[PDB]
């Protein structure tokens, strides 16, 4: 809409406004980077038509999005300007982004983490770490959506690999920052016949980028990974674990069991009183309201509750470290190998009948809300 | 789905805040719409066999050439087919009276009709002759309240200005 | 995504069936206490700063477990985040007390909440802790019943809107266990 | 700025669509409010010096200290500037009960104030203890109708929870 | 309604179990005592996350070779699981309370947990003091007589409750050793 | 990526060969029927459009639960979506004809369309039945046995690329099942 | 079921018993008068906590040196370890007041005190005057003459389980003697 010559719009550095458009589009990485031999070559602006320039803009920024032909006339909108100059494909997958058709199957379908990293996987085809979600969540959080777009095509990240001429695709570069950031990169960008939309939920690097440890499983980086760098090991040996994959990855098999989440239970046999092991450790999730005369005061049977690890490791590390000078005087040999224990008679109240007393000794040690 | 609702809630978690005393406002208007769409929604449900019979026909009757062999309409049972196609239709805009935005129309009868009805040849100026005679054919005695009679045609021609 | 008026359209979607006076005066019955949702809603972001600021620092004073070092809510850029994780569970229940049905922020927020916690280690059980003083604030506020702060309102019942929001604070909690 | 016309035309403008009957029954909302909200801007410009002089020393009633030498309070023009720096949110408040949203408070008083009152050394909590001095002292028989005071308290909760 | 909250108590079909408006005052005239029953049990499981981590320090204080190399509280997948079964117990006891009955208690939690805890290795020394911590626990958040929390309460005597919870505990520390 | 002409030279480049007079002539063969392929592919992409909205009418002609509300071509958008998804598997195994081997669809189109299909929730059966209705009608064109076109050729024997295509459209059908 | 209540003592471990109420009245049989004796063992213990909190600090404003440095009740290891003997008292009296026997209060308790408050340099004229400030206590509390804690009762006359506890603390001065 502005100008028939527009190289950076909103004036975010202060050499934008003197900043020419680039007259010809940027060179590849000056890395070796033995994948992108057998990747398809880059579609820029001026090598293209805008049948294929339309097609890998919906290919890679709208993920796989079907696009219909009344729907999304906002890119309707912002591509009408594209073929006439009026702004570079740079800016266009700004207006892409900032328009509502991306919001409207990414932004209010997807989770809060997921956007983040399905904005990564469109705007810079990759996957990112922890301190870059972090640095991300903030914007979604003060400043909202479209300062957070911004974040990813003012980067400096963007105008090195692609800059103002060349469409967004996977860039294999070779030399990576971190060697996650390569198979982080090949896990979230899978080939053809995919898409984001059914996935609402993605679930699986949504807990690889969640903790800076435990990298992704192997089968799920040799799945998208181009031909003649997967076969002669893809016929029937990991083909398996592919498709067992699949199921799983289609139809988000939430990965508490086997990923993140690492509890060795003991074996079936250890208990067997408590049995059925479907029903081992459920107990009554209660919940109380009490307000007026609408409450449902529900109880719930809940699930097989896990010991989280990390509470465990909040408990029973930081603090008790209270078995400190435990000498504790040893003296008077004969105390029947206990400590001192009181006889604890605790009588269970006398609701006048059928209501009755038990017993039971224990040791005992007085508090720290006692004595002074 | 594209609600009045649903329009401030998504635009207030796009900016990323509370919803704000515009927000509240927004809803106030519908204790002063719905008195009137939502009684539009029970006389069109109460009478959506007769506006279908006696409209749906009046495509057939403008355009008489498509019961010819050949073409669109073959058999009796493409004619029942029919009556399914525009009964899904009705069913939308006694949809979106409920709703009070255009919400469930879009996505579900309106994204994609340029695709399904250009590679099976339905010819969508037949479509609009039978929406068409319903829209004129609304008055304020006999029909519903003189509210309601603006707001249902104006779901209509919505209808009307998508599939055209 | 699916408010209080869309979610009668999927479940006649599902019949094929036109929606009629059956069940229209449960949804106009909806529209009557409209005045009495909206300002429950105004009632809750009024003091929503004070909200969260009250429920974190209440789950510290019950439980000093985090402050220590190796805790989770340690050092000043966690509690920073958790000052923020515990403001976005009151932005998203405020949106489905408005929306009338907990349907915005269960594909949305609650989505993947659990396995995001239990990855970057957040304690699970202190969570519980953490949005219960969130709901027995929030039936506080809109009953008028907080002692500190009573704001003048148009006087009825209200009770009807406090099984709505207590039934979204335990959903948030059961997401989460 | 952001109004309730502003949300639903700019919703609109980045779907790339018309105004449909979502966006044209928001506007119905305005016609059962500005009459509640219009009366309270007459009543905040009709009294905006009286609410800031026995309103505005109440900060300092509160904090005595800022009044000490080198603080935010030295010499009497200060304290000048200061009476300027609070009439300038009372005139947001007004410039936000017309508009109908928080369009006017956001960019012009909240959008920056944890950068300049930070870095000049002022606290905030003195801010909001003027601020809500004027919140709790809303009453239905002497100020305003019932209903313009819990809209004018609307917004002024708002400003406490931006500041702090 | 009980014959609903026991049947999903020992985990057969349903998923969860919703009590209505109309049908909590049905429970509340079933049992005895309703009204302060449902406030005994809003009391214990509104703090359920603060008492089994007291109640494990409470035991690790007592008994410190717990956490020694070579102790059952030591490697903490061990210690996850242990402040996982205290909340088990607690979370079974919260129901007994809130039945009425004892006979989920035995039959669900407690019939083979002396020969499963002498299968895993577990104390019964320390056990027993993990139960004993969290009878006092619970009998003082139920009389309202906590040192730092004191939570409002309609006014009136709670004893005949407080003596409840300790018989029922009593029955987790007979089924231990 | 692979055609026919070098999907021999990875043959020949596992045994480090130069390709030689034993499987060059098995080559020449291929380029003997080259103008067999050639009209082949252009009697597909002919009748392109009319092909796919055939094949998809027929399968829903057969299984009307797809119509049927909760069926998965029910609503206008997914009834677009199902002419686009079968266009693009005449899209790729008209590449494939063209190519000669399988090997263009296998890693652009059925390279993950197992699982994007089941986490939306598509019926497996009844893609299969829509491509199997591709499948007989691909053979029904370069056969010239269609019976509502006929096309004029050059006589002679085509029935080895019959069995090609044919080969294509159950590659499709494995990865789908 | 008092040969049960032998088997919670002497077993030199943790353990726990209850009695249900079929066996109960079997034990209020067996013993004589024993709803005065089951209200004297829950007078004394749903008290005990500021028993031994009040005695033990009596202890020491008549005693000063204690909170000398140097002293035995100077560091918070000794202090909390002089509680837990004031507890430890006031427990194996009152199963002694239950039983109706002092011969599990000699035989678990004071068989080797004064073999162990010598060999440990604890003050055996100032621990006397804390158990006598404890004879003082119980006969107060027995005979519902405390003057800030008074208890609901079914009324008469037990001053002849007043006589019998004080047989049984100065059974402990003695001992300690
Ligand atoms: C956001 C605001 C906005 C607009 C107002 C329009 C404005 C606009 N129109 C065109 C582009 C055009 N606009 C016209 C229109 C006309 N020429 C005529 O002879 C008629 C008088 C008139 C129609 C009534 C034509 C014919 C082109 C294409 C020019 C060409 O390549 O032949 C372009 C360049 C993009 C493209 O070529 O597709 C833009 C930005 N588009 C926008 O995005
Ligand atoms: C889109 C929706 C959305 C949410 C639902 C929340 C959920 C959420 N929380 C955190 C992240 C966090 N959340 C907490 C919070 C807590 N830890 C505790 O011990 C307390 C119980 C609790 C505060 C009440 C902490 C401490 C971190 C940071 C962990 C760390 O790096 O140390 C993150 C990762 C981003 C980040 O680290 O900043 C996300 C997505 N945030 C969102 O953006
Ligand atoms: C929907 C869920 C739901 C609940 C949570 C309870 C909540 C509840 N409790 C009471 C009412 C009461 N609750 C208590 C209980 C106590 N008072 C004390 O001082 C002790 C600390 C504590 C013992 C546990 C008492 C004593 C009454 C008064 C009635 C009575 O004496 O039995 C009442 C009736 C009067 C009132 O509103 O206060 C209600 C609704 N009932 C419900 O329907
Ligand atoms: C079976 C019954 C039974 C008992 C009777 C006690 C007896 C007892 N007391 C102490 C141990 C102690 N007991 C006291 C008590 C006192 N010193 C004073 O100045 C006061 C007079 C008095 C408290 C009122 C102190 C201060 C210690 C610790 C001594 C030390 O740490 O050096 C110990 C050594 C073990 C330890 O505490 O680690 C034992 C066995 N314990 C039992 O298990
Ligand atoms: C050296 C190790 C060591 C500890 C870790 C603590 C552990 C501890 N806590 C309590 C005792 C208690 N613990 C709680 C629980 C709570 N109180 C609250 O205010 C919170 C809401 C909630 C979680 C902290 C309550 C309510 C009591 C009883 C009254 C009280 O002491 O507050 C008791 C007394 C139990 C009894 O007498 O049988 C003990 C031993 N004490 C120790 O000596
Ligand atoms: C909810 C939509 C809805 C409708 C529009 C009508 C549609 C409708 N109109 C008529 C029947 C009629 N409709 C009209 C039209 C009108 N009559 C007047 O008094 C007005 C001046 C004018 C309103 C536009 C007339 C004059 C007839 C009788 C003559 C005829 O059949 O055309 C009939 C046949 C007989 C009948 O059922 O009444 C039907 C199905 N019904 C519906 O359920
Ligand atoms: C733009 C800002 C704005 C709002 C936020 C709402 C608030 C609002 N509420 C009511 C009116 C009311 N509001 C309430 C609600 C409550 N009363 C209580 O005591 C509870 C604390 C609370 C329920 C949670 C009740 C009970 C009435 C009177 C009955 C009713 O009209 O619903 C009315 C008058 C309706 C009438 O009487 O005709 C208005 C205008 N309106 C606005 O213009
Ligand atoms: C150990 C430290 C410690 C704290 C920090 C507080 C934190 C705190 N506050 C409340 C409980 C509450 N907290 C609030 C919140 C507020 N009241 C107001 O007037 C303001 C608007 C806002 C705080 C700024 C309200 C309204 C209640 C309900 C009781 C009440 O009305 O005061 C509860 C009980 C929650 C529940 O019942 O589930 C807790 C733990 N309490 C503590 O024991
Ligand atoms: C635009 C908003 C606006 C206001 C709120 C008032 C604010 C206000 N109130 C008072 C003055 C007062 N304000 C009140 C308070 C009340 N009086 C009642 O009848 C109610 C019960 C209760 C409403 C909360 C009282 C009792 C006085 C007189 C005593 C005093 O000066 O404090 C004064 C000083 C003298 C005066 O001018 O009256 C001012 C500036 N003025 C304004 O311009
Ligand atoms: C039906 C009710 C029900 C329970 C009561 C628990 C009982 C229970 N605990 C454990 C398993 C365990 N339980 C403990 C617990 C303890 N060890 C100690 O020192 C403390 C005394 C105590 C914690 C307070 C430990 C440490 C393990 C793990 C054993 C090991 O890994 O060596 C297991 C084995 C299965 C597994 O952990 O995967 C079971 C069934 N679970 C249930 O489903
Ligand atoms: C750009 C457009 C273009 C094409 C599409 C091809 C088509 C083409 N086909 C043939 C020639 C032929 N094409 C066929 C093929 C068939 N006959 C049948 O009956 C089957 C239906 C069908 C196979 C599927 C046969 C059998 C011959 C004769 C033998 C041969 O030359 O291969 C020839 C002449 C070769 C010759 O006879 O010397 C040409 C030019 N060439 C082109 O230039
Ligand atoms: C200048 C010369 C000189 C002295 C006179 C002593 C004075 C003296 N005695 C004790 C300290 C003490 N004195 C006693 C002695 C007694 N307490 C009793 O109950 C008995 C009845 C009585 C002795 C017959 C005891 C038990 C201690 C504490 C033990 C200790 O401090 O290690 C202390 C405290 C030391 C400390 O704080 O650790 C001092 C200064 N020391 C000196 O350097
Ligand atoms: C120098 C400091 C100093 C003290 C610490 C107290 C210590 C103290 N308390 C009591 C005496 C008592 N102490 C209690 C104990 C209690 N009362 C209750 O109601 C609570 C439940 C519980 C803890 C507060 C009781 C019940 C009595 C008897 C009161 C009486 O004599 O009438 C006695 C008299 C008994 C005796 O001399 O043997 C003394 C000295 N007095 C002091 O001069
Ligand atoms: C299940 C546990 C259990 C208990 C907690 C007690 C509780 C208890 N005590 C008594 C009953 C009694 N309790 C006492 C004792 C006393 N009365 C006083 O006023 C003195 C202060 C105190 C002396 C120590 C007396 C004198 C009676 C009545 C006679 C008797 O039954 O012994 C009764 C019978 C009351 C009745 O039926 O009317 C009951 C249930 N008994 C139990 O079975």
């Amino acid at each position: 809409l502005t100008l028939p010559g527009t190289a950076e719009t909103n004036l975010a550095v202060p050499s934008n406004a003197v900043r020419k458009v680039q007259p010809y589009p940027i060179a590849k990485p000056p890395s070796y980077s033995s994948v992108d031999s057998l990747r398809p070559a880059r579609v820029s602006r001026m090598d293209a038509d805008w049948a294929t320039i339309y097609e890998q803009v919906r290919r890679q920024v709208m993920g796989n999005a079907y696009v219909m032909e009344g729907e999304a006339p906002d890119i309707d909108v912002a591509f009408s300007q594209l073929k006439g100059g009026n702004l570079t494909v740079r800016e266009f997958v700004r207006a892409v982004g900032k328009s509502a058709s991306y919001r409207t199957r990414f932004m209010e379908a997807k989770s809060s983490y997921n956007f983040v990293l399905l904005n990564f996987k469109h705007f810079l085809g990759r996957a990112p770490t922890q301190e870059e979600v972090s640095t991300h969540i903030q914007i979604l959080a003060t400043s909202g959506l479209e300062a957070e777009i911004d974040s990813y095509i003012d980067s400096d990240e963007y105008k090195a690999l692609f800059g103002d001429h060349v469409v967004p695709y996977v860039v294999y570069r070779g030399t990576y920052l971190s060697s996650e950031r390569f198979n982080r990169m090949v896990k979230a960008n899978p080939g053809g016949a995919t898409s984001d939309k059914a996935k609402s939920n993605l679930n699986m690097i949504a807990t690889v980028a969640a903790d800076l440890p435990t990298d992704a499983i192997d089968v799920m980086r040799g799945l998208p990974s181009p031909i003649t760098s997967e076969t002669l090991a893809f016929g029937t040996a990991y083909y398996w674990a592919k498709v067992e994959k699949e199921a799983s990855e289609g139809r988000s098999a939430s990965p508490i069991g086997e990923k993140i989440g690492k509890f060795d239970h003991a074996p079936i046999s250890t208990y067997t009183s408590l049995c059925s092991y479907d029903k081992v450790n459920k107990a009554p999730q209660i919940s109380v309201t009490n307000v007026g005369s609408d409450e449902h005061s529900y109880v719930s049977v809940t699930s097989k509750y896990i010991a989280p690890d990390m509470a465990a490791a909040a408990q029973m590390l930081a603090d008790c470290q209270k078995y400190k000078a435990g000498g504790n005087a040893p003296t008077g040999k004969w105390m029947k190998y206990y400590p001192g224990t009181t006889v604890n008679m605790a009588p269970y109240i006398s609701l006048n009948d059928t209501g009755s007393d038990s017993s039971r000794t224990v040791s005992v040690t007085l508090d720290k809300v006692k004595i002074s | 789905m594209k609600s009045v609702i649903t329009t401030v809630v998504s635009a207030a978690d796009a900016a990323g805040r509370f919803p704000s005393n515009s927000d509240l406002e927004s809803i106030q208007g519908n204790i002063q719409r719905s008195a009137a769409r939502l009684e539009a929604a029970e006389k069109l449900a109460g009478n959506h066999e007769a506006v279908v019979k006696e409209a749906g026909d009046a495509c057939f009757a403008k355009y008489a050439y498509l019961k010819n062999p050949g073409e669109a309409g073959e058999n009796q049972e493409k004619i029942n087919k029919c009556y399914r196609d525009v009964d899904h239709y009705m069913r939308l805009v006694n949809y979106c009276l409920v709703v009070g935005g255009t919400g469930p129309l879009d996505e579900w009868g309106i994204a994609g009709a340029r695709e399904v009805y250009r590679t099976l040849n339905l010819p969508t100026s037949a479509y609009v002759a039978s929406i068409a005679y319903t829209r004129d054919r609304l008055c304020v005695p006999r029909d519903m309240s003189a509210q309601a009679g603006v707001e249902f045609s104006a779901y209509l021609d919505y209808l009307i200005n998508a599939l055209s | 995504m699916l408010d209080a008026f869309s979610r009668v359209v999927v479940n006649s979607d599902a019949k094929a069936a036109y929606v009629g006076g059956s069940d229209l005066q449960a949804l106009k019955s909806f529209i009557a206490d409209g005045n009495k949702r909206l300002d429950a809603v105004n009632s809750i972001v009024s003091n929503a700063s004070c909200m969260v600021s009250d429920a974190v620092s209440g789950m510290i004073c019950e439980n000093p477990g985090l402050i220590s070092p190796g805790g989770n809510c340690y050092t000043n850029r966690r509690m920073a985040a958790c000052l923020r994780d515990g403001e976005i569970i009151l932005r998203y229940v405020s949106y489905a007390l408005l929306a009338g049905d907990a349907s915005v922020l269960e594909d949305r927020c609650l989505n993947g909440l659990k396995e995001t916690y239990i990855a970057l280690g957040v304690p699970t059980n202190s969570s519980i802790r953490a949005v219960s003083i969130m709901k027995a604030q929030a039936v506080a506020f809109i009953t008028n019943t907080a002692t500190e702060r009573k704001m003048s309102f148009a006087a009825g019942d209200c009770t009807s809107l406090a099984s709505e929001v207590a039934s979204y604070f335990d959903r948030v909690g059961a997401a989460i266990s």
